[PDB]
């Protein structure tokens, strides 16, 4: 429900190198890269799904992130679809990387706060929320 | 065809892999449904990784995916594709 209201992206991402989504299956997941956050900051989004689609589009425009995906995943992100996670990191019915709110939305974590958003594998998003 | 990968000719199975690779589903779930069916049909242990995380030493393309599946099924004594009409001769 709070994910269904519009908002504006704020905040700072983090430095990211050549193994960005290696982080996505551990701890709180991988950060929004700081140069991506720079490009989205203070833009208006109609809902979180809007932000999610525009986020993956922005990733597609960043050659140093784009190069971390093989061809079919590059096609997905250019179309604003999330990339597929590795088979070992998927859950039945949940095959793609997921955006997670480190401080959860239910705990008044900011929905479009880019310091708060993480990219996680489906297994790890579930395991974060059951305390693993 | 629909029950088994052996009900598809190789051309028809390639058109299916092409479709997944285009990622043009109107929603992600439409394409996810194709991927789950791909895993069911191929029976290949790597599943979706064949599509999205391919081995570096064959081609990253729908044709490369179809070749790696063909070879693995042959190697493992599984039934292969339906015979197509490619071998048929037209008179002149
Ligand atoms: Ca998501
Ligand atoms: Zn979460």
């Amino acid at each position: 429900s709070k994910r269904n209201k519009p908002g504006k992206a704020t905040g700072k991402g983090k430095p990211v190198g050549d193994k960005w989504l290696d982080d996505a299956g551990k701890d709180s997941g991988a950060p929004i890269p700081d140069r991506i956050a720079d490009k989205l900051r203070d833009k208006e989004f109609k809902n979180f799904d809007d932000f999610r689609k525009k986020f993956w589009e922005e990733v597609s425009k960043d050659p140093d992130l784009s190069k971390q995906f093989k061809g079919s995943n590059k096609t997905n992100i250019q179309k604003g679809k999330a990339p597929f996670a590795r088979k070992k990191d998927q859950v039945g019915g949940r095959e793609r990387f997921e955006l997670h709110h480190d401080k959860p939305i239910s705990q008044d974590g900011g929905v479009y706060d880019m310091n708060n958003i993480r990219v996680t594998t489906p297994k790890r998003h579930i395991d974060i929320h059951r305390g693993k | 065809l629909k029950h088994s990968i052996s009900d598809y000719t190789e051309a028809e199975f390639l058109e299916f892999v092409k479709k997944i690779c285009r990622a043009e589903g109107a929603t992600e779930e439409d394409d996810n449904k194709l991927v789950r069916e791909f895993e069911r049909l191929t029976e290949h242990p790597d599943g979706s990784d064949l599509i999205y995380y391919p081995r570096d030493d064959r081609e990253d393309s729908p044709e490369g995916i179809v070749k790696e599946i063909k070879e693995w099924r042959a190697a493992n004594g599984k039934s292969g594709f339906k015979q197509g009409l490619e071998h048929h001769h037209h008179h002149h």
